[PDB]
RNA sequence: GAAACUGCGAAUGGCUCAUUAAAUCAGUUAUCGUUUAUUUGAUAGUUCCUUUACUACAUGGUAUAACUGUGGUAAUUCUAGA
RNA sequence: AUUCAUAAUAACUUUUCGAAUCGCAUGGCCUUGUGCUGGCGAUGGUUCAUUCAAAUUUCUGCCCUAUCAACUUUCGAUGGUAGGAUAGUGGCCUACCAUGGUUUCAACGGGUAACGGGGAAUAAGGGUUCGAUUCCGGAGAGGGAGCCUGAGAAACGGCUACC
RNA sequence: UGAACAGCCUCUAGUUGAUAGAAUAAUGUAGAUAAGGGAAGUCGGCAAAAUAGAUCCGUAACUUCGGGAUAAGGAUUGGC
RNA sequence: CAGUCAAGCGUUCAUAGCGACAUUGCUUUUUGAUUCUUCGAUGUCGGCUCUUCCUAUCAUACCGAAGCAGAAUUCGGUAA
RNA sequence: GAAUGUUACCGCAAUAGUAAUUGAACUUAGUACGAGAGGAACAGUUCAUUCGGAUAAUUGGUUUUUGCGGCUGUCUGAUCAGGCAUUGCCGCGAAGCUACCAUCCGCUGGAUUAUGGCUGAACGCCUCUAAGUCAGAAUCCAUGCUAGAACGCGGUGAUUUC
RNA sequence: UGUACAACGGGGUAUUGUAAGCAGUAGAGUAGCCUUGUUGUUACGAUCUGCUGAGAUUAAGCCUUUGUUGUCUGAUUUGU
């Protein structure tokens, strides 16, 4: 079995306990009494009524449903490896980085054979 | 019922039949985001702690997040939005779907595992499936491996082996 | 080099003549009363904003698809979950 | 012919544009540095003009009907002021105000086997009739209403609803 | 109050008289309400209900041209 | 209302079913006939309501017969 | 309700009354039967019609709970709170009553008729009949249900003191 | 003279719909104040919001009470 919510008051309906509409429109309205369905047949506005639900969570009293959003104080926490770079190997020439003597000595033979090259190139030219 | 229950460090996945109906029946009325008890369902499940992602419910409908109700409802989705993907660019779309509470109507419960309890589970745990991509980009993979802002990622590249043949290369 | 993201285009064509009797339409004017993608011709020394450390410019951050797989409906160019 | 083009003072902006894009080719200075400079392109990009358009707009002109002579204005009909909206003028809409405006020189209403025109048959001339129909402009996508995307649609071989 | 020496409440003046007390069965008398349907009831819509004031709008046939006509039929109405 | 008889009908055959001409009975729900009671009054049609009774059974229960293949139907019995 | 010796309790059960009724659907079965056309039935199941007897969890109705709130006019100096308005009016409204407008329940054994029969003579056969005898109906009587003879009865308890 | 009874009180359950009182930098606004604000202040002003699912009623034929306060020998008749 199951229970549901008054259209109206938004009340549990045990099974039995109230009556049911459906209106032309195939809307399936549920009462639990024929107070709210006298109020509805009234066309009144549930969020207007006082002792209903609707006027209850509009008006924001008995909050205590929502709390906060938690938030976590870390990182990813993975400084991992791309699946081809062998994370050892990746973190050894991370380390070797500082101390860039070698990137400094491949860009000035790089810079030399710049040199080299436009001397070449205007020596082409000549 | 089934749990098509997720572990994402591992990306693991697997669907399980599940029954002991009132230990279902927890599940019932419950919301998306919302993390109970892997041993209030299963002590197979004991120490545990998911979070129920979603579902589809028969007649594959998903569910969809901030509505607010276990029911069926046709919304006029639009983009960026779950549950409809547009084939031309400006369609709005009425679809059913359900709701963001959990009931007996649904047939497949997705689930994500958050903690890990006491004991190991079969599909999940001892199992995890390699990330099936490297990063395409430069920076990308030069903070995802904490290099320094010049380490050459060029030669910290991804290198993946295939043989076509005998002749084998990495793409 | 499929698929997919993206950009274009899908507002043209084609069909019918139901509507409509100062309305369309035809010739004839104006926009000194307006939009105009696209093409075509020209056109962005001045962007550090307690502007001194507030900031990489041999250059910065974010997914997300496709895909991997879990899959759910009897059915949908149905779609979620990781 | 302008409060035109255009320029400057003073500020406004939740902040607009001012290339983090791509293919080829690789060229020159040496301060011998991956230093500095360099070409042919594609893409996109603020403004102005242009072009294909688009929307409004001036004068003239439409078949039969008086067994239709008064019509329009409640709640826009005519004008004006201010404002809103529009991409833009303007009753397009509103607030307020004057009460006007069309009419036998046939208003208004009805009917149309009426979309209109360029044109077709037919003839000495005059003309009568037809013209949905290959070209031009309009309207529509089963009837209606609405709207997103977009430069451009009130799109329908696109969405939403009702019938 | 309100169109009103209507109806309802009150002031002045006048009355508090009509056998009373206890319970609240039927059948009655007088008053009322009733889901769904709607005159199928009955000689016959008898009785009862519904409508109802005011403002605005709109108004048929027929006509002795005076009327029909509150025609029909619809909208609105408080307080500050 | 029900019987006796059976010329005939029923393809052929009087009787499955009908049964003319003739005839014996029953009932008092008609309508007459009569005038016993009732004219110093038995309240006078119908409907409504409500019970009870008879059966000459429309249906239902069980059965028999048929010109009853089945279905449908007809006749008849115990049965109110 | 007097009277039975008193009073109280438990019972019996004469006699009288009596009630349950009909249909549909699925299945049997498109079977039987029928050349074909068409087209059954018993058992079984689920449902309903009519009638009855209770009950008020649910729903509906009713509402002098004059319980809560509101509304009009008027009176109480105003407010607060109240009176009058033949129960002033409206909305809600429990309880109680109540509804095929709601729900629940509504028994099984025997003797029998008609009819069909068993053996069986008269009538050396034959025959349901004459003696005997079987099954058989919404019938009849019992089971069951209602009241309990107020002049029908039984069992039991306690039966007054200064 | 007691797991006694009763009237009140309490609690619960139900009904209704958020009491009066106070406050408000709420309030169509209209008048007056001046040191003319930036909540300016003051008089009036439906209504709104908070205290308030508050308050009220609740067996009279609802339930329950570790509570309180009380009550508990008046008459008549009866014999195998």
């Amino acid at each position: 079995m199951k229970v549901e919510i008054d259209s109206f008051s938004g009340a549990k309906i045990y099974p039995g306990r109230g009556t049911l509409f459906v209106r032309g429109d195939s809307k399936i309205f549920r009462f639990q009494n024929s107070k709210s369905a006298s109020l509805f047949k009234q066309r009144k506005n549930p969020r207007r009524i006082a002792w209903t639900v609707l006027f209850r969570k509009h008006h924001k009293k008995g909050i205590t449903e929502e709390v906060a959003k938690k938030r976590s104080r870390k990182t990813v926490k993975a400084q991992r490896p791309i699946t081809g770079a062998s994370l050892d190997l990746i973190k050894e020439r991370r380390s070797l980085k500082p101390e860039v003597r070698k990137a400094n000595r491949e860009e000035k033979l790089k810079a030399n054979k710049e040199k080299k090259k436009a001397e070449k190139a205007a020596r082409k030219a000549e | 019922m089934k749990l098509n229950i997720s572990y994402p460090v591992n990306g693991s996945q697997k669907t399980f039949e599940i029954d002991d109906e009132h230990r279902i029946r927890v599940f019932f009325d419950k919301r998306i985001g919302q993390e109970v008890d892997g041993e209030a369902v299963g002590d197979e499940f004991k120490g545990y702690v998911f979070k129920i992602s979603g579902g589809n419910d028969k007649q594959g409908f998903p569910m969809k997040q901030g509505v607010l109700l276990p029911t069926r409802i046709k919304l006029l989705l639009t983009k960026n939005v779950s549950c409809y993907r547009p084939r031309r660019d400006g369609e709005r779309k009425r679809k059913s779907v359900r709701g963001a509470i959990v009931g007996p109507d649904l047939a497949v419960l997705a689930l994500v595992i958050v903690k890990k309890g006491e004991q190991e589970l079969e599909g999940l745990t001892d199992t995890t499936v390699p990330k099936r991509l490297g990063p395409k980009r430069a920076n990308n993979i030069r903070k995802f491996f904490g290099l320094s802002k010049e380490d050459d990622v060029r030669d910290f590249v991804i290198r993946r082996e295939v043989t076509k043949g005998e002749k084998t290369y990495t793409k």
